[PDB]
RNA sequence: CACAAACGCGUCUCAGAGAUAAUUAAUGAUUUAAUCUUAACCUAAUUAACUCAUAAUAAAUCCAGCCCUAGAACAGGGCACA
């Protein structure tokens, strides 16, 4: 019993997902070109909860994406009790994700890398190397 | 529908006792604008 | 005055009018009060310690005569 | 243009106009005369 | 002048969890850190944060036990 | 030294409260300050700015009769600026002299 | 007041003018010996900006104002009267004075910021960035000095400059 | 007044909400009876120690009408702290931007520079149009008058004051408006 | 480059809307001509700043011990299948 599918609208937006970075490979185009494409994996991918428009920013709604699972025993309680209402495993990493009204899914529905195609122009945001003082 | 006697409070439960004890103090002729006790030589 | 009515004067109400009685009560002394004076780098201080007498009065009542034109 | 104090006519087909404030020399045969107050 | 609100936590101050056990006096609590405490009493009676945070032993024990009162 | 220079201003500081006071309470009436006054010695009531403050805290009643008295007091000026200059001095406007 | 016809009728243009029925000058006026229309009705150094009810006799039905010449007012009053309509209309007043133009109304812009005693253009001040201390202070126009002439019941001059 | 002495001191020492209508009235005259209200200086038993004060709601901030040309001669100018860091924002920008910051400015310079400053302009509530929760319409007691009068336009004067009227001069027939 | 990393000489990415100054043009009155207007209404072409859309941040209250591409200390991420 899914939320209702509408159609797609022009100034829609998606809905992202959390993957592992694994390595770097390289790769040549039909021209001769040698190009490097770093392989992002999506090990566990589910959307968790969903919060209405009015109630994060005002104009889109916000859609909350879980990491790659993680263990039970070593998670606060608040945190193992919110999942355990849900139905799934302890996520490492929790990001907010701004999504229109128009493409809002129902949380607990897995996600796939094949949620890109490619072709697409996508972005990457995470913390970078920490190198000390 | 004639004013006796008002009073104030925190809250309406303690503003009406205030009023009963203003009234009451009319009528018993206790209130503090009353006539001051007299102390001159009889 | 009182809560139905005040009298004014100009400027004094006359003594066959109202009638007012004052009780002595203390003749003392004030506490030390300290007046100094002071200038910088040129060696003036001057303390002096002043001492007023005071007195307290008790008013014991007040009267109003119904004489009025 | 040019920005002068005071504003004077070197021919007689310049006229005289007040815009943004300022008065403006503007000539029609003789772009040479555009004048400006500052 | 207008009629005495009288019932209005008519049924807030009386509620009767239900009518087999005995009613629960139970007064949950959070006992927020003294970060949103301070926050929530100032919005509550519109004033600064900065005057409920308590003070040092000097200032504490400087104050008068037993100030002077009139009337 | 400091002792002595706030004895000083502490007549200052007071009589500026006073008149605050006055001023908060003549407001109330819908009359000014420099109204309130300069129309009530034209009254010949010597009453300074000290007890005037109290009254209108602790004499509601009375304040009122004051002010009430300042502006039926200050209406009557203006009616003689008005008027030709000639015009009997007003009921409350009556100058008497104790000789 | 008279208006222009034009007309097009099968490449024929037919120019006309029509007399319509002019509202005359009030019967009595207070001061009959007058010279001028404002000082015959002992209006001399009493209006103001917001006398709509005079200012509007003394304009086009687009915004204009009519010429000295034909009103017949005075020099001195005419350019009062003259300052009056340009603040009048800045104020927000006066708003069946506006020529129409269906096409313009449509696209709305920013909300009209409401204004009075405006002496300048709205379009000809620039911003006051360095304002200065009180021995050298630039202080922002308020009202017009052709207007300082006014009765003053309060006695106190106007503050033209602040 | 005979009151107990608990209630007496409350009823003296109460607050009280006053609402300030804002459509076409200047700040300055807007913020000079906004400023004697938040001090208590209204009050006979004013003084400075004392924690009175009152609180003020003031509705339609977004039709406020400065005088003359001030809408772009006066700027408000703050620094970020870093350098290159100078923005002066013109009246007429800063409004379109923040409706209530124009109001907001004017009062929070004219109440003592002392701290209790921080303290009395939390008391002090705008809104840019009439949109006020019910919360703060239950504690509001009366309403102020509006310093400046709002004069009217030509078009809300009704036929019989355009008659009352006199018709100053009378012009030609021939003449074309 | 004698550490499982660091590093450049190597590789990758880098943006929309509003808004303006001088100046240019339309309509038009004081001055029934004309005239870009510290005359009104509407409207057009137009520097850079600047502002903003937008993006990043987001879970109150397991934490002894061990590990860590996290780190001066203190913190932070892992320790179920590994
Ligand atoms: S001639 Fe008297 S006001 Fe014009
Ligand atoms: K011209
Ligand atoms: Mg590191
Ligand atoms: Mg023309
Ligand atoms: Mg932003
Ligand atoms: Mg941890
Ligand atoms: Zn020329």
């Amino acid at each position: 019993e899914p939320w209702p599918i509408h159609p797609w609208e022009p100034g829609s937006s998606r809905v992202g997902l959390i993957a592992l970075k694994l390595g770097m490979m390289p790769l040549w185009t039909k021209d001769g070109q040698k190009h490097v494409v770093t392989l992002l994996q999506v090990q566990d991918c589910h959307v968790l909860k969903y919060t209405p428009k009015e109630n994060h920013n005002g104009r889109m709604a916000a859609l909350t994406v879980g990491g790659k699972t993680v263990s039970h025993f070593h998670k606060s309680a608040s945190i193992l009790e919110f999942y355990q209402e849900l139905g799934l495993p302890p996520k490492q990493k929790v990001k907010i994700f701004n999504v229109t009204e128009n493409a809002v899914i129902k949380p607990g529905t897995p996600l796939y890398a094949a949620h890109f195609r490619p072709g697409q122009y996508v972005d990457v945001t995470a913390k970078t190397i920490g190198k000390g003082f | 529908r004639k004013l006796i006697a008002e009073g104030p409070g925190e809250t309406v439960l303690v503003a009406e006792e205030e009023a009963a004890r203003v009234a009451l103090r009319k009528l018993f002729g206790f209130t503090e604008n009353r006539r001051p006790w007299d102390y001159s030589k009889p | 005055g009182a809560d139905n009515f005040t009298l004014l004067g100009k400027p004094l109400l006359g003594k066959e009018l109202v009638r007012v009685e004052a009780t002595v009560i203390e003749k003392t002394e004030s506490w030390p009060k300290i007046n100094m004076k002071f200038q910088k780098r040129k060696n003036y201080q001057r303390k002096r310690i002043t001492v007023n007498p005071q007195t307290v009065l008790r008013i014991n009542s007040i009267e109003i005569a119904p004489c009025l034109c | 243009f040019k920005t002068k104090g005071v504003l004077k006519k070197r021919c007689r087909d310049c006229y005289l106009v007040k815009r943004r404030g300022r008065w403006f020399i503007y000539c029609k045969t003789n772009p040479k005369h555009k004048q400006r107050q500052m | 002048t207008k009629p005495i609100p009288r019932p209005d936590p008519v049924h807030n101050i009386e509620e009767t969890h239900d009518l087999v056990l005995k009613t629960r006096l139970e007064e949950k609590g959070e006992h927020l850190e003294q970060g949103p405490m301070i926050e929530q009493l100032s919005k509550m009676f519109f004033t600064t944060k900065h005057r409920w945070y308590p003070r040092g032993q000097y200032h504490r024990r400087r104050r008068k036990p037993n100030p002077p009162k009139d009337r | 030294v400091k002792c002595t220079r706030a004895r000083r201003l502490k007549k200052r500081s007071l009589r500026t409260l006073w008149i605050n006071r006055i001023t908060a309470a003549s407001q109330e009436h819908g009359l000014k300050y420099p109204a309130f006054i300069i129309n009530l010695i034209k009254c010949q009531v010597e009453l300074n700015r000290k007890v005037l403050a109290d009254l209108a805290i602790y004499e509601p009643k009375t304040f009122k009769s004051l002010a009430a008295l300042a502006k039926r007091r200050r209406e009557e000026g203006f009616a003689a600026a008005l008027g030709d200059g000639k015009e009997p001095d007003g009921i409350f406007s009556r100058v008497v002299q104790h000789r | 007041f008279r208006e222009v016809v034009e007309i097009l009728d099968g490449k024929t243009t037919i120019i006309e003018g029509r007399i319509t029925e002019t509202p005359q000058e009030s019967p009595n006026p207070p001061n009959p010996t007058g010279q001028c229309p404002i000082c015959r009705w002992n209006l001399k150094h009493k209006y103001n900006y917001e006398d709509v009810l005079l200012l509007s006799q003394f304009i086009r039905p687009h915004g204009g104002m009519l010429p000295r010449r034909i009103t017949g007012l005075c020099q001195e009053e005419h350019l009062k009267i003259e300052e009056c309509v340009k603040m009048a209309h800045r104020a927000g007043l006066l708003p069946n004075h506006r020529p129409k133009l269906p096409e313009g109304f449509v696209p709305k812009s920013k909300p009209r910021l409401n204004r009075y005693l405006t002496r300048w253009s709205p379009r000809s001040v620039k911003p006051i960035y360095n304002k200065g201390h009180r021995w050298n202070k630039v202080r922002m126009p308020v009202g017009s000095p052709l207007l300082k002439d006014n009765v003053s019941y309060s006695g106190r001059p106007l503050l033209l400059y602040h | 007044s005979s009151f107990s002495k608990a209630p007496q001191q409350w009823a003296t020492f109460a607050r009280v909400w006053y609402l300030l209508d804002g459509k076409m009235q200047p700040p300055g005259k807007l913020a000079a009876m906004a400023s004697v209200k938040l001090q208590g200086l209204h009050k006979p038993v004013y003084h400075q120690l004392s924690d009175c004060g009152d609180h003020v709601v003031i509705m339609n901030t977004r039709h406020i009408a400065f005088s003359g040309n001030k809408w772009e001669q006066k700027v408000y100018s703050s620094h970020t702290g870093y350098p290159g860091g100078f923005r002066q924002v013109t009246a007429a920008q800063l409004h379109q931007k923040d409706p209530v910051a124009i109001v907001k400015l004017a009062i929070y310079g004219m109440l003592p520079k002392n701290l209790h400053r921080r303290t009395m302009m939390q008391r002090l509530h705008l809104f840019p149009d009439e949109d006020i929760p019910e919360d703060i319409l239950k504690n509001l007691v009366e309403e102020l008058p509006q310093p400046r009068k709002v004069p009217r336009r030509l078009d809300e004067y009704t036929q019989e004051e355009i008659e009352a009227f006199p018709r100053v001069w009378s012009p030609p027939e021939d003449y074309r408006l």
